[PDB]
RNA sequence: UUGACCUCAAAUCAGGUAGGAGUACCCGCUGAACUUAAGCAUAUCAAUAAGCGGAGGAAAAGAAACCAACCGGGAUUGCCUUAGUAACGGCGAGUGAAGCGGCAAAAGCUCAAAUUUGAAAUCUGGUACCUUCGGUGCCCGAGUUGUAAUUUGGAGAGGG
RNA sequence: GUUCUUUGUAAAGUGCCUUCGAAGAGUCGAGUUGUUUGGGAAUGCAGCUCUAAGUGGGUGGUAAAUUCCAUCUAAAGCUAA
């Protein structure tokens, strides 16, 4: 059970792992049926891509707020900023994420740019039938890449205000820290009897 | 409106005509029979907004259901095992008693497809319920995709599965971290979260 | 709201330009109505205070509101949701029969 | 058999039991006089149906698609009115000019808001007995939820006559049965024999 | 006297449908033991065996009473990932995640809540005929305890 | 793709001001129980008791009280991959 220096290993195999198993022997296979759907989809879909219009939306957390992410649909605030309605914009080829909203104007911009380049490039035909075919471009998302909203510059001049930045955090943290107890003493000298 | 007068009404089941329905329908139940068929809605505000429509191919199943628990089958006071389980009359019933009724009228006439039941009278020996029946045979519902979906053999014995109100409820499957243990179909996520699946060039 | 720029503090982020949304009625979910208040008030007339209402109203006019606060506390469970039930009866007391 | 058993105890077991102020106001139904003229006067008010709907498409066949008649062609409907949600919302905005409250309705629950309505929205009503006799002169079934917001200038005379009769003999006796708890009427068994008990042990 | 009226039912029932099969895999319920702890009840085994209810090729999930704390994100599903960690457990043996990132694949919607009432106007069936998965002349009923028709939240409805 | 025919005082979308905007209860959560269970002073689920509301209400993973907010709309429904 335990003899000679080795790491204490937790290997969850006390049950019937030897019953509910699945080595992907269908890796290359289901991977090929994948590329097949692509071409079978096309024959049907006529000149419309394997995916529709997806946005540039920054990612959450203290770890992913660093760079943007391939967003979901498209809010109706960014929908009318383009010039059309959702019950008609989706029937075109643009996603509509109505449960979500936009709280920043800097990114709302990079996202309203994605709605202009895409719409000015959509040769749409009515219920005519003749429809002057103009082929199509493989993937819709791989055709309008990550325009990573302004990374700013990478070469400026020196600027020193002498705050240390290290104490601007030793105190920035002391700010949110004694907020409640420094208001405790500020509660006494708050009410004048 | 009118129906919303009864929407707020079918809320204060505590006095006058409401507390008076306690001393009237309690005996109405213990009178007709136990598991039976009715005619028109008893509470139009509920049924309707929950799925009732006054048109052909429409019937109702008012049913008497017993309360309490489900004492572990095992004869006398024998459980054949370790105490972790032992207990008998002190045993739950993971599915709601409400399902008990549906699953009965539901399989008395499986020619129909169970839409949903509604509560109306709790006592001591029982807890009563009623049912809104969608008929996958009369052209009255078989001419309206407003609720046409019901007739399809993919809806075979609705109630006895969990596609009703009490259903998604009595499945533990709802959106949110309140259900991370099973936000997926019970054994789907179970088999999944334990299954050891390996690659081609094992990483 | 606005941030400070500092990576921590009252706001550990970026002072990047905010913006305003549309009237999401999913922030308006708490709505009443001339059709509903008509009914909610017409309710206290078609049925009015029930057995539980008579019971607790006499609990305030007993030893106070703190006492009637632990009665509706033994009916709903939310000490705070109970404070709601308290002032609602004083609305049946003062507002209806008091003036 | 079992169908007379359950139905007889149904309303008669409801009489031993003390009926709430929401009920009891019943039995206090329409007097035999109102029924007489409310049948001879409402026999001139019958809504569109059968030959009436057919005679409508022939008159617009010589008007609408003839001398271009915009929505209007024949005289606006002047008879009796119907509708649960129709006559229900009618009183909620004074639109009603006559109220006839639903006597029966197995579920007296969807007609509970009819009475307290005319209350804080004053409108003359009379709980009339005949959800069937109502359906006969309205060519419907058993609804008893009738309305009359207008009439002709040859019959509106006897209208205001019974308008005050129903109002006083029903609407003004209502503000009275507000604190009234009816029911509790026993039968000959526990009654005449209940006399032999209290009459042979008290002041005899 | 005549006729309604709701419930009940009635019948080689006009006239319609239901059982069951298979049962790797899935959706419920169900339910341990052996085993492990070097003994052993809690645990573990395993919300698995067997048990019993029901489909369909997938059925279930499925548009938020979600995630988050960020510049936020954004249906479900499944996938590498998180991580055998934070954590549950004689905190003993062992049990056991999610949201993020990456990902294929991606999609949307419908009923009650209103007073249309200048209009029961709609839906089941029968029936001559017909271009017959139905249709119009003829005739009933459900339904007025809301079928039409307006109405679904990201909205959108009466007035003008 | 071509041919024989208007369902048309036809039907629906974004615009302006305005009056409005209902929004599902023996639920909700609370109580105690047992199972479940990473969910640990309830992870849901079920139990018998209790039975609301609308600047309200579910959530913000440590009980609880006050202060808003962040956050979303249950108690009704179809849906390929």
């Amino acid at each position: 059970a335990i003899s000679k220096n080795l790491p204490i290993l937790k290997n969850h195999f006390r049950k019937h792992w030897q019953e509910r198993v699945k080595v992907h022997f269908d890796q290359a296979g289901k991977k090929v049926s994948r590329r097949n759907a692509r071409a079978t989809r096309a024959a049907k879909i006529a000149p419309r891509p394997l995916d529709l219009l997806r946005p540039v939306v920054r990612a959450p957390t203290v770890k992913y707020n660093r760079k943007v992410r391939a967003g979901r649909g498209f809010t109706l605030a960014e929908v009318k900023a383009a010039g059309l309605t959702a019950a008609y914009a989706r029937t075109i080829g643009i996603a509509v994420d109505h449960r979500r909203q936009n709280r920043n104007q800097e990114i709302f911009d990079a996202n309203v740019q994605r709605l202009k380049e895409y719409q000015s490039k959509i040769i749409v035909f009515p219920r005519n039938g003749k429809a002057p075919e103009a082929e199509q471009v493989l993937s819709a998302a791989a055709t309008f890449p990550i325009a990573q909203p302004a990374t700013d510059v990478e070469a400026r001049a020196v600027q020193d205000n002498g705050e240390s930045a290290f104490r601007t955090l030793r105190l920035a943290r002391s700010e949110k820290k004694f907020r409640g107890i420094r208001e405790k003493r500020a509660r006494e000298k708050a009410e004048a009897e | 409106g009118a129906y919303k007068y009864l929407e707020e009404l079918q809320r204060k089941k505590q006095s006058d005509v409401l507390r008076f329905l306690q001393r009237v329908r309690v005996w109405e139940y213990r009178q007709k029979n136990v598991i039976h068929r009715a005619a028109r809605p008893t509470r139009p505000d509920k049924a309707r907004r929950l799925g009732y429509k006054a048109k052909q191919g429409f019937v109702i199943y008012r049913v008497r259901v017993r309360r309490g628990n489900r004492k572990r089958p095992v004869p006398k006071g024998a459980t054949y095992g370790k105490p972790t389980n032992q207990g008998v009359n002190e045993l739950k019933y993971q599915r709601s008693l409400r399902a008990t009724a549906e699953e009965r009228v539901g399989r008395r006439a499986a020619n129909l497809r169970v839409l949903n039941s509604y509560w109306v009278n709790q006592d001591s020996t029982y807890k009563y319920f009623e049912v809104i029946l969608v008929d996958p045979q009369h052209k009255a519902i078989r001419r309206d995709a407003r609720y046409n979906w019901i007739c399809d053999p993919v809806h075979k014995h609705r109630e006895a599965r969990g596609l009703t109100a009490t259903g998604k409820k009595s499945r533990g499957i709802n959106k949110g971290h309140k259900f991370n243990n099973t936000k997926a179909g019970r054994r789907k996520t179970w088999k999944r979260q334990n299954t050891l699946s390996l690659w081609r060039y094992r990483k | 709201t606005v941030k400070t720029g500092i990576a921590i503090g009252l706001n550990k982020g970026k002072k990047v330009t905010s913006m305003t949304p549309a009237p999401k009625i999913s922030y308006k979910k708490g709505a009443a109505s001339n059709r509903t208040k008509f009914v909610r008030s017409l309710v206290r007339e078609i049925a009015g205070l029930s057995p539980y209402e008579r019971r607790l109203i006499d609990l305030i006019r007993n030893s106070g509101e703190k006492r009637a606060r632990k009665v509706a506390k033994k009916r709903l469970g939310s000490f705070t949701r109970a404070k709601a039930k308290v002032e609602e009866m004083n609305n049946i007391i003062a507002a209806s029969r008091r003036h | 058999p079992e169908y007379v058993r359950v139905q007889r105890q149904k309303k008669i077991l409801s009489i031993r039991l003390k009926v709430p102020p929401t009920i009891a106001q019943f039995q206090y139904t329409l007097d035999r006089n109102t029924a007489a003229e409310t049948f001879k006067l409402f026999n001139k008010y019958r809504p569109e149906t059968a030959a009436e709907k057919k005679e409508r498409l022939t008159k617009e066949a010589a008007a609408v698609a003839e001398g271009k008649s915009k929505q209007d062609a024949s005289p606006k409907p002047y008879a009796v009115k119907y509708g649960l949600n129709h006559v229900v919302a009618l009183i909620e905005n004074k639109k009603a000019k006559l109220v006839l409250i639903a006597n029966d309705v197995d579920p007296i629950e969807l007609v509970v808001f009819l009475p307290a309505l005319c209350k804080k929205m004053g409108v003359p009503y009379a709980i009339v007995k005949g959800k069937a006799r109502l359906g006969t002169l309205v060519n419907q079934k058993t609804s008893a939820v009738a309305a009359l917001t207008e009439v002709r200038a040859e019959d509106e005379a006897a209208l205001a006559k019974l308008v005050s009769t129903i109002d006083a003999n029903f609407a003004d006796k209502y503000d009275e049965v507000k604190k009234h708890w009816g029911g509790g009427i026993l039968g000959n068994k526990a009654q005449a024999k209940m006399d032999k008990r209290a009459k042979n042990s008290d002041s005899a």
